[PDB]
């Protein structure tokens, strides 16, 4: 029937600063006529809600998406990682790395 | 504050919740359509009440804008084709009686029903039947008696109607800034954007005509030869000197020649070319011939059909209580939904059909890049222009070898495409006269040059100048004939034909030209030609987003209006029938009549 959960903005007075967040709601000004928290004749919603459905066609369908950054910042760092190990062999001269 | 900023973010905002209504409204269409029940009537009542009262509030604020100052051309013409007011622009009893006419009329024109006078108890429509018996008989009282019913039975009682339906209609023009009907119909077919391809209403009224005195002798020598035929068929009944009743043309209205083919036909002891005996022996099933003629799309360089298509998309066997509509439709659904609807079955018929209805399809994909409200052709002319273009290259006997459906030791000959460039004759250019005058009238009955009372005696001796048609019966002012078709009680503009075989005629042409291809127009292949699809599909994806002028101006050489190709195409007709109609004089008489 359309999932309307989703939803996200279309109009915006400036742009977004890398790893920026906002939620404002306030009634988007496409005009100069000021609008007491409600849209009018140039005052709209600035956010949309998505209507997502099976029956959507490739690229209108939602997609999930994460994205992992890493900072390194220089206090001691935790986030590595596995490194395996090999078996240990005894009674002959080898290279080891305890 | 600003205008074009502001009316650039109302127009995003209208188009977020137009793609999704359109959608809704759509997709619940084509659900009815595929499944005929009773439970969806209601939802699109709700629908459509819905999708109206969301194309005229927001039409309505589509006038606080002063489109005089935008400098983009499409933010203007954009803005321009939501500045229409539509017929709201009169008082609301005018538009109420406006509505209840073409309701009543809808409901008149779509209970045709005539009964033999020997048993009044049985009243034929216009479905197979009396039209069956029309079409396919042997005979003079019967058809004419058929005709003068028809004509009489419903081209009287909507003649009051239409009295006052064409002074309302030039009314609601006038108050649509329109001086009348015709220039409405005509604005579509206008352009007053950039400079050096400017177009108007007013160059369509003369466009039209001047370029249909080339085909005239065309026209001339096929009525000769018909005349002869008749004369060889009919004994005593067709004038040689002027020319045949209206009812023996094959069709009421004159439009099409196809059932007089095989009364017509030049070379009858060679059957017609028919493979479904191919499907029938190899099993070629629905799925079959759609892949099979998906290979043409793909041979010609357009992007594959969507996968996902056959899941969605019903193909075959309506079945059981399950009903589904039998007309082949291609819908665009939008948020990238494109199905097809229609009754597949094992039929060259239904190959050609299916081929002209994934050529819809194509077109559909075509515009999907566009905004919402730019997925239009530029005009009305191309969309059936391209779908008929592939059909006519897909039904050669080459084509049909091709794919290894036609053995390759054949041994055809002129006699076989004359044969066949005729039977397709009476069909493709023996409408373009009826056309013509049909539009002529329209726009004139539209335009108010001629009064209330020179309405039947300008049609019928225009019909019989253009056309050569006669009246079997004696009419009078009460009559209509033209109210007895589709499109004159549906207030559907008819020029869409007429240019539409003129698009196809100079596109396939263009496409033999930049398809490697020698030798007649008539047999041109464009199949693997990957540089051929570039040259149509620079245009399908534009739409309605570039002037039809720049339309003529990718795909043939020259911008202008003139009709090349048709005279070439049926170039082997017509140098048969000079060697036919030698001893017939060419030409028909305005002074005889059947009845006297």
């Amino acid at each position: 029937g359309g999932n309307y959960n989703y939803l996200y903005r279309l109009f915006r007075k400036s742009n977004l600063k890398p790893f920026e967040r906002d939620i404002s709601t306030e009634i988007y000004q496409a005009g100069s006529t000021p609008c007491n928290g409600v849209k009018g004749f140039n005052c709209y919603f600035p956010l949309q809600s998505y209507g997502f459905q099976p029956t959507y066609g490739v690229g209108y369908q939602p997609y999930r998406v994460v994205v992992l950054s890493f900072e390194l910042l220089h206090a001691p760092a935790t986030v590595c990682g596995p490194k395996k190990s090999t078996n240990l062999v005894k009674n002959k001269c080898v290279n080891f790395n305890f | 504050s600003t205008i074009e900023e502001q009316a650039k973010t109302f127009l995003d905002k209208f188009n977020h919740e137009a793609e999704d209504l359109f959608y809704q409204s759509s997709l619940a269409s084509w659900n009815y359509n595929t499944n005929i029940t009773e439970e969806n009537v209601q939802n699109m009542n709700n629908a459509g009440d819905k999708w109206s009262a969301f194309l005229k509030e927001q039409s309505t604020l589509a006038q606080m804008y002063p489109l005089q100052e935008i400098q983009n051309l499409t933010v203007k013409l954009q803005l321009q084709a939501l500045q229409q007011n539509g017929s709201s622009v009169l008082s609301e009893d005018k538009s109420k009686r406006l509505n209840t006419i073409l309701n009543t009329m809808s409901t008149i024109y779509s209970t045709g029903k005539v009964c033999n006078p020997d048993n009044p108890q049985e009243c034929l429509l216009l479905e197979p039947g009396l039209n069956e018996i029309m079409a396919n008989s042997l005979d003079y009282n019967e058809r004419l008696w058929a005709w003068e019913s028809w004509r009489s039975e419903v081209g009287k009682q909507l003649r009051p109607l239409y009295e006052e339906y064409v002074v309302l209609k030039n009314e609601m023009a006038r108050a649509n800034h329109y001086e009348d009907y015709g220039d409405y119909w005509r604005g579509d077919y206008e352009v007053n954007g950039v400079d050096g391809y400017d177009y108007s209403r007013g160059q369509l009224i003369e466009d039209v005509e001047h370029t249909f005195e080339e085909i005239k002798p065309l026209y001339e020598h096929l009525h000769a030869y018909v005349r002869a035929k008749l004369m060889n068929a009919y004994p005593s009944y067709i004038s040689p000197i002027g020319c045949l009743p209206a009812h023996l043309l094959g069709d009421m209205w004159g439009r099409f020649w196809t059932n007089l083919y095989s009364l017509t036909v030049p070379f009858g002891q060679k059957p017609n070319i028919d493979v479904t005996d191919a499907m029938v022996d190899q099993a070629w099933d629905a799925q079959r011939i759609f892949k099979e003629a998906e290979k043409f799309f793909v041979s010609v360089g357009l992007p594959n059909m969507t996968q996902g298509f056959w899941e969605n998309s019903m193909l075959t066997d309506p079945g059981n209580v399950q009903k589904a509509v039998c007309h082949p439709t291609a819908w665009d659904l939008g948020k990238g939904d494109f199905r097809i609807l229609m009754c597949t079955k094992v039929t060259m018929d239904d190959f050609l059909t299916a081929h002209h209805e994934m050529g819809h399809i194509q077109y559909d994909m075509a515009y999907a890049a566009q905004p919402f409200l730019l997925r239009n052709g530029a005009n009305e002319g191309f969309h059936e222009a391209v779908g008929e273009i592939m059909s006519l290259s897909a039904a050669t006997p080459k084509h049909l070898k091709s794919i290894g459906l036609l053995s390759p030791d054949f041994q055809e000959d002129n006699e076989t495409e004359i044969n066949f460039l005729l039977k397709q004759a009476l069909t493709i250019v023996g409408t373009l006269p009826f056309t013509y005058m049909l539009e002529k009238w329209r726009w004139m009955v539209f335009k108010g040059e001629i009064p209330k009372d020179q309405w039947m005696k300008k049609w019928w001796e225009m019909k019989r100048e253009i056309v050569g048609v006669v009246e079997p019966v004696p009419h009078d002012e009460t009559y209509c004939d033209p109210a007895s078709l589709f499109h004159v009680s549906n207030d559907y503009s008819f020029i869409r034909y007429y240019t539409r075989t003129l698009y196809q005629f100079q596109f396939q042409e263009a496409l033999c030209q930049a398809a490697k291809h020698e030798g007649p127009l008539h047999k041109c292949d464009i199949s693997n030609s990957t540089e051929a699809g570039q040259k149509l599909f620079n245009m399908l994806r534009l739409g309605k987003s570039e002037p039809w002028t720049l339309a003529l101006e990718n795909v043939v050489g020259a911008k202008n209006m003139n009709v090349r190709p048709l005279l070439n195409y049926f170039e082997p007709l017509f140098t048969w029938l000079k060697d036919q109609n030698k001893n017939s004089f060419v030409g028909w008489s305005t002074d005889w009549s059947p009845y006297a």
